[PDB]
């Protein structure tokens, strides 16, 4: 109905495989591979989606990059365990059609706990009962969740960006607002998941050659020159709640 | 970087 979520809709990316071979045995080695090389491809996706979001334009060229290359991880953890909800009811996670993990991958991939974090996710979007207008809503709030300490290039741009977001969230929910307790609730979920990963695939990307796991291009540069920028602390996530 | 040379 607004022209907002006409907009949201519209921009969806529609799905994304990870290459991965389901004929070799699961391996740490394997399958972690495939999960980076899933990361490019989506990478990919969530670039083009974020340039066309309403207002994204207005950011300095730098803070569009920015933005994205801090937000990618929490993103793309809160659509997997969107598609996990919708496709298997939260019963495994849906990285992708040709990676699905069970609990023996769960396993195998040395992130068992993290994994059972975005099984748990993905089940308070049963547990919730999460529209696809709340889902789409929140997922482009999560694109500004994540900011230096010490601000952006053009802070006013991104401050105002970030306003009209949450006041559409508000507009699609709009005692009821208890719903957006536990949505800014929800949305703050996503965080700590996210550093946990950031950590894990920071520790991988520096034993990666003895391991034998294979980071693309713009992973490594990714994970090597922003990751640490926020697990060094010096770019933080926005929680609702403190 | 390559993700710059991919967003420009
Ligand atoms: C974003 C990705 C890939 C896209 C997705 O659906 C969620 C998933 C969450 C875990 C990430 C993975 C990309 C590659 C990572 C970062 C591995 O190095 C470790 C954790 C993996």
């Amino acid at each position: 109905q607004p022209i907002f979520l006409n907009v949201l809709e519209a921009i969806e990316p529609g799905v994304v495989c990870a290459g991965h071979d389901n004929n070799q045995p699961d391996s740490f080695a394997a399958l972690l591979s495939s999960l980076n090389e899933l990361g490019e491809r989506q990478l990919v996706h969530v670039v083009k989606w974020a340039k066309a979001l309403p207002g994204f334009r207005n950011l300095h060229v730098d803070d569009q990059m920015a933005v994205i290359q801090y937000s990618w991880m929490g993103l793309m953890v809160f659509a997997m365990g969107w598609r996990s909800f919708t496709n298997v009811n939260s019963a495994m996670l849906y990285f992708a059609p040709d990676l699905v993990f069970n609990e023996y991958r769960m396993h195998k991939s040395r992130m068992y706990s993290q994994c059972v974090r975005m099984r748990h996710l993905s089940q308070e979007f049963g547990w919730l009962q999460i529209t696809p207008q709340e889902f789409l809503c929140m997922k482009a709030l999560l694109l500004f969740s994540i900011i230096p300490v010490d601000g952006l290039k053009n802070q006013k741009f991104f401050d105002e960006l970030r306003m009209n977001y949450i006041k559409e969230l508000d507009r699609i929910i709009a005692s009821c607002s208890r719903r957006f307790y536990q949505l800014t609730k929800l949305l703050d979920s996503v965080q700590p998941i996210a550093r946990e990963l950031h950590q894990f695939t920071f520790d991988l990307l520096i034993k990666s050659h003895m391991v034998s796991v294979d980071f693309p291009e713009m992973m490594a540069e990714i994970i090597s020159v922003q990751v640490p920028k926020i697990l060094s602390g010096k770019v933080k996530p926005i929680y609702f709640h403190t | 970087s390559a993700f710059s040379r991919l967003y420009t």
